[PDB]
């Protein structure tokens, strides 16, 4: 019998331990919390007994390091709509992308 | 985000605020006359008589 | 654990025997005690006996 | 005041579960066979 939920965790399998980036895009494994995101600074104040925090919108929006016990913002990496502007095919094939 | 953005208008507030004030002149100074045709010129206290 | 060779049962409920390797627990309690052959019937979850 | 609410109601929405063991498909594919997470992605995707 055990409890299947997010940290704090004593008991894990054998794995590997990797550096920390910051304002990179990274794919991450937080003690078995998959995702993709980038790392930030944090100015949040939390407090000593937060371990993972959804604090606006509902969304994990930081998780505290298993080593360095430091606040880890995660936010997905850049994202957005792609647009093309075209003159028409009769005119000419030249193309403006916004 | 969750994949919901917000575009932006195509006409801006001062876009929109010059077309009011052209409308504003316009009446003003013409009275209907702008609406129809040309514009033609009136005294004000003529119009509104 | 797996170098075991004799395992009659080892269902799990809410979790895959192949992810274990790539999860972390809160807590686990070695909840241990012999029993007959057969009795493996009752060891489950909403079930009489 | 209707368009932030409905955009709100939106985000909110994704954090019921619609029947599945859980809302966060990072879980379900971590901890579960695919022929058996296949179901709770199905549901989660129709709820969605
Ligand atoms: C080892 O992990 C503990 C757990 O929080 C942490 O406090 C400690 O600083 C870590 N040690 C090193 C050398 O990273
Ligand atoms: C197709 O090409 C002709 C020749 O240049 C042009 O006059 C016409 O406008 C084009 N069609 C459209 C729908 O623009």
């Amino acid at each position: 019998s055990f409890e299947l939920l997010h940290a704090p965790a004593t008991v894990c399998g054998p794995k590997k331990s990797t550096n920390l980036v910051k304002n990179k895009c990274v794919n991450f494994n937080f003690n078995g919390l998959k995702g993709t995101g980038v790392l930030t600074e944090s100015n949040k104040k939390f407090l000593p007994f937060q371990q993972f925090g959804r604090d606006i919108a509902d969304t994990t929006d930081a998780v505290r390091d298993p080593q360095t016990l430091e606040i880890l913002d995660i936010t997905p990496c850049s994202f957005g709509g792609v647009s093309v502007i075209t003159p028409g095919t009769n005119t000419s094939n030249q193309v403006a992308v916004l | 985000f969750k994949g919901l953005t917000v575009l932006p208008p195509l006409l801006t507030d001062e876009m929109i605020a010059q077309y009011t004030s052209a409308l504003l002149a316009g009446t003003i100074t013409s009275g209907w006359t702008f609406g129809a045709g040309a514009a033609l010129q009136i005294p004000f206290a003529m119009q509104m008589a | 654990l797996y170098n075991l060779a004799p395992f009659f049962t080892f269902k799990c409920y809410g979790v895959s025997p192949t992810k274990l390797n790539d999860l972390c627990f809160t807590n686990v309690y070695a909840d241990s005690f012999v029993i007959r052959g057969d009795e493996v019937r009752q060891i489950a979850p909403g079930q009489t006996g | 005041n209707h368009n932030a609410q409905a955009l709100n109601t939106l985000v909110k929405q994704l954090s019921s579960k619609f029947g599945a063991i859980s809302s966060v498909l990072n879980d379900i594919f971590s901890r579960l066979d695919p022929p058996e997470a296949e179901v709770q992605i199905d549901r989660l995707i129709t709820g969605r």
